[PDB]
């Protein structure tokens, strides 16, 4: 209850019981089993009252990944669990871990979770069926050959559980421009709000972008304090976009308007009023 | 030594905060003041500081000052919980972190909706922060309740430590979740709410605090598309070329084993970012003493797999670095054209993933290239000598990630390879055991489920299945 433990009054109980009994407290062991090494591998050993066969494991170098594949014959042969009922206790250890282990960094469509709506002791068969490239998609087209050879799954009565279940399932649009360091932030947000609200957008990451400024819908002119004084790329893009004269929308921050660019309108920029500004951008373009 | 004058305590915490029967507003408020400067004097001192500080978090502990600040957050006569909150931020380590997770998620999560003053943002921002590191239940109760909402809320903010804290803060839950925490994240859309963050001027340690919170996000492969599509994936790798780890490294082992998994990734991003860390740490660690925490945590190994297979110039370029600041032999690029090599290129191979043992045999029955590409269990157990059932498990997965990353121009003359890469990229590998035989794409419509087990080598059914599923729509 302390290793595998989600709550911290539960742990928090447990900790106190063991350490008023005087014994060592297990630390909690990582959820993410597929990543684990021989480090963790060791702990975990030690902490299930398998500390006899640690040596073996070490010495074979066991991580996460051989570990979650481990079967009868490598036990008996390689790391030395004679033992017909000790192999028993370890598996059952084994299968306590695979329920427990949290499939993210190889599981793809969530099949775990499908694995547990049918049965939560069908959980454990997630890394077998994934690291065989299955999941809900290639599910319909599994065997039941297939499913004891290569997944795993030795019990007949799962294997026809999970395949009858199985078988039932049957251009840009605006273009911003800006002067480094100064409105950079402005066009961040506000690429950000017109994605967030459904319009495709094409910003500059940092003469292709000049054809991304022909393929964009409608332009994006933010007015920066002291942006046009400098002068361009903000010169060559504004005046390819006058050449096809398509919603030009200039959005004003402190700009006092010190050719023929100048004859037209735009919405002064709120800090904290948001959603409104964008409310309103989105009626204009 | 030296902290122990400070550890009898000679301010009395001032009275214990004035007796705690300050009952004015002003009273209390010039109360927090002296406190706070006490605890950044006491921080802020050479080389003892800090564990003179973890002195000054357990006296306020012991004392209940933790539970007196609970409960002065809630004044709504007092404006300023300002100073209370700002408190609680140098207070916070993992001790008290315990302590309030235990009662006071109903008082934080209730401040959390008190946006619009910058100057209590900046500080409940920050306790989030620090929230976020401790256990998985924490994480979920604050997701659910809303501290995730209010950790988004503020990416619209301008105030650089505001916005150091929520990046921070978005990392952390990133890192100290789980599934369900990380899904529920990406459906809130914050990848793209990493954007304003990452694509940021001013400075640029918050660019890097978005990158790692994009680039761990980025590791979990149920959410992989709908990360990329929000376009923050792009910014890591111009950013980590050009920053560098030399002076701006300026953690635990259990922070590092966190790290691990970004440098054993198939996402170049997360590996680019999992490098340049592990250099700053190792480079902070080598200087600040020396520590053998690297060889148990496993990054060794992982570096060494980062340049031998790197096609990357920036990933090469951290990895190398890391390697030479610890101390150990940089291993070089292996060639691609695999089926070309020779007993030499076998033999550094076979150097370069730990198998240095089984080299003597190898040299003995002078396997090269094309024998290493078609290589038997039995031939692994009765000749060369590998016993162990799992030693051999070990072996062959090094030989799928080569067959993988190998180059079959001179052997594949109708790309059979880029056909197994489109139906998965994992079937790459079966290549040379299939052009081996004599087969091409005008010639795998006529082959059988039984050849594509004796001859071509491919052991598992469910790859055969979809090989010959797949090759049947050739026509």
């Amino acid at each position: 209850l302390v290793s595998y433990s989600t709550n911290g009054t539960k742990s928090a109980l447990a900790k106190r019981a063991l350490r008023l009994l005087g014994e060592e407290v297990p630390r909690p062991i990582l959820p993410s089993v597929p990543s684990w090494k021989e480090a963790e591998v060791q702990t975990w050993l030690q902490q299930i009252g398998f500390s006899k066969y640690c040596e073996s494991f070490r010495e074979q170098q066991v991580d996460g990944d051989l570990l979650l594949r481990l079967t009868e014959e490598e036990l008996q042969t390689d790391l030395g669990m004679k033992s017909g009922i000790t192999r028993k206790r370890f598996f059952r250890e084994l299968t306590e871990l695979k329920t427990f282990a949290n499939y993210s960094t190889c599981d793809r469509s969530n099949l775990a979770d499908w694995l547990g709506s049918l049965d939560p002791r069908f959980r454990q068969y997630t890394y077998g069926l994934v690291s065989c490239g299955l999941d809900r998609s290639l599910l319909h087209r599994v065997s039941e050959q297939q499913l004891l050879e290569d997944c795993g799954i030795h019990l007949g009565v799962h294997r026809a559980r999970i395949l009858t279940a199985a078988r039932e399932m049957l251009t840009p649009d605006v273009f911003i421009s800006y002067r480094r360091n100064s409105g950079s932030q402005l066009a961040s947000l506000l690429k950000v709000h017109l994605q967030l609200h459904g319009f495709s957008v094409f910003i500059d990451v940092e003469d292709k972008l000049i054809q991304s400024v022909m393929g964009a819908r409608n332009f994006v002119l933010v007015l920066s304090p002291g942006a046009l004084d400098k002068c361009d790329w903000v010169h060559k893009e504004i005046v390819t976009a006058l050449s096809c004269g398509k919603n030009i929308v200039p959005i004003i921050d402190g700009f006092e308007w010190p050719q023929a660019v100048l004859t037209f309108n735009g919405i002064k920029w709120s800090h904290e009023y948001q959603e409104a500004t964008i409310e309103k951008i989105i009626r204009f373009l | 030594v030296q902290d122990a004058l400070e550890r009898a305590l000679p301010e009395l915490q001032q009275a214990l905060s004035a007796l705690k029967q300050a009952g004015g507003a002003r009273a209390v408020g010039a109360g927090l003041a002296e406190v706070f400067q006490l605890v950044e004097e006491a921080w802020l001192l050479p080389a003892v500081g800090r564990e003179v500080a973890q002195g000054l978090c357990d006296a306020i502990r012991l004392d209940g000052g933790l539970d007196l600040l609970l409960r002065l957050l809630q004044a709504p006569e007092l404006e300023t919980r300002v100073q209370a909150a700002r408190l609680l931020e140098q207070i916070l380590v993992a001790e008290n972190r315990d302590r309030v997770a235990r009662i006071g998620l109903g008082v934080i999560l209730n401040l959390a909706k008190e946006r619009e003053p910058v100057e209590l943002a900046r500080s409940v921002a920050g306790i989030l922060e620090h929230m976020f590191k401790h256990s998985e239940e924490t994480c979920q109760r604050l997701v659910a309740a809303g501290g995730l909402d209010a950790v988004l809320y503020w990416c619209r903010r301008t105030d650089p430590a505001l916005l150091r804290h929520c990046a921070l803060a978005l990392g952390n839950c990133a890192l100290h979740g789980g599934q369900a925490v990380q899904r529920r994240m990406v459906e809130k859309r914050a990848a793209e709410w990493l954007f304003p963050l990452a694509f940021s001027k001013e400075d640029e340690l918050l660019r890097l605090h978005a990158c790692l919170a994009v680039a761990v996000l980025a590791t979990n492969k149920e959410v992989e598309r709908e990360v990329e599509r929000s376009g923050t994936l792009a910014l890591v790798e111009p950013l980590v070329a050009s920053l560098d780890p030399g002076r701006f490294a300026r953690r635990g082992p259990d922070d590092l084993q966190r790290l691990v998994p970004l440098l054993d990734s198939n996402r170049l991003e997360a590996q680019c970012i999992g490098a340049f860390y592990l250099c700053a740490e190792a480079a902070i660690k080598s200087l600040q003493g020396k520590t053998k925490v690297f060889s148990d945590i496993g990054a060794i190994q992982s570096l060494k797999r980062l340049v031998s297979y790197s096609t990357n110039g920036t990933k090469s370029a951290l990895a190398k670095r890391a390697l030479r600041l610890l101390g150990e032999e940089v291993p070089r690029p292996i060639l691609p054209s695999v089926p070309s090599w020779k007993e030499a290129e076998v033999q550094t191979w076979l150097q370069q993933i730990g198998f240095s043992k089984y080299c003597e045999s190898f040299r003995e029955q002078q396997v090269d290239g094309d024998l290493l590409l078609r290589l038997t269990e039995e031939e692994l157990q009765t000749d060369l000598g590998m016993k162990s059932g799992i030693t051999r498990k070990r072996f062959f997965r090094e030989l799928t990630e080569l067959k993988t990353f190998a180059n079959y121009s001179t052997c594949d003359r109708s790309n059979l390879a880029d056909w197994l890469g489109s139906l998965d990229p994992r079937f790459r590998q079966y290549t040379y055991g299939l052009v081996s035989c004599g087969l091409d794409r005008s010639l795998l419509h006529r082959v059988s489920e039984q050849q594509l087990l004796e001859d071509c080598g491919i052991h598992l059914g469910v790859h055969r299945a979809r090989i010959l599923t797949a090759a049947r729509e050739m026509l």
